[PDB]
């Protein structure tokens, strides 16, 4: 469901299934061309599925993988922490934590109508994570964005900072 | 009828509704 992690990413279920060097990860369930020691059949409840990279063994650097390099027995994943301080591109997986417009306006939180009656229902789209009153782009506007509480104005892009310059 | 397709009608309305307020 989620494709980002939070601290040592311990409850990580994301399909990233490449190392930070690109290295296509083994599957879990292999014994070629590592023999892991954490396995489906060892450690069921640490969702260890296809080559997903995981951390069921509580390493302090996060999410791992054996890797398909016979040279390199595992190595770390390059996973999106989750929440914000920036976006990346449009905003598309922006789900950080800024909650007024590009004008100053407060954000009309998704799961309310008032202001404004809308169709941006969180439980109709649970992927897209409308969470609070929160700028988001589920629908690949130019920018994040929100419906307002000021009655005058809908909606709004907000001002998301780009984590480039 | 996918959710894609409802996101994008979403969009076109709340452009097109922009627009309208626009076009004092």
């Amino acid at each position: 469901l989620s494709e980002c992690k939070t601290g040592n990413g311990k409850n990580y279920r994301g399909t990233m299934s490449k190392t930070k060097n690109g290295i296509t990860c083994q599957k879990w369930s292999s014994t070629s061309p590592h023999r892991p020691r954490f396995s489906p059949a060892t450690h069921p409840s640490e969702g260890l599925e296809e080559n997903y990279c995981r951390n069921p063994d509580n390493d302090p650097q996060g999410p791992w993988c054996y890797t398909t390099d016979p040279e390199k027995r595992y190595d770390y994943c390059d996973i999106l922490e989750c929440e914000e301080e920036c976006m990346h591109c449009s905003g598309e997986n922006y789900d950080g934590k800024i909650s007024k417009t590009m004008s100053g306006l407060e954000c009309q939180a998704w799961d309310s109508q008032s202001p404004h009656a809308h169709g941006y229902i969180p439980s109709k789209f649970p992927n897209k994570n409308l969470k609070k009153n929160y700028c988001r782009n589920p629908d690949r506007e130019l920018r994040p964005w929100c419906f307002t509480t000021d009655p005058n104005k809908r909606w709004e892009l907000c001002d998301i900072p780009r984590c480039t310059t | 009828l996918t959710a894609d397709a409802e996101l994008q009608r979403l969009k076109n309305e709340r452009h097109e509704e922009a627009e309208l307020e626009r076009l004092s």
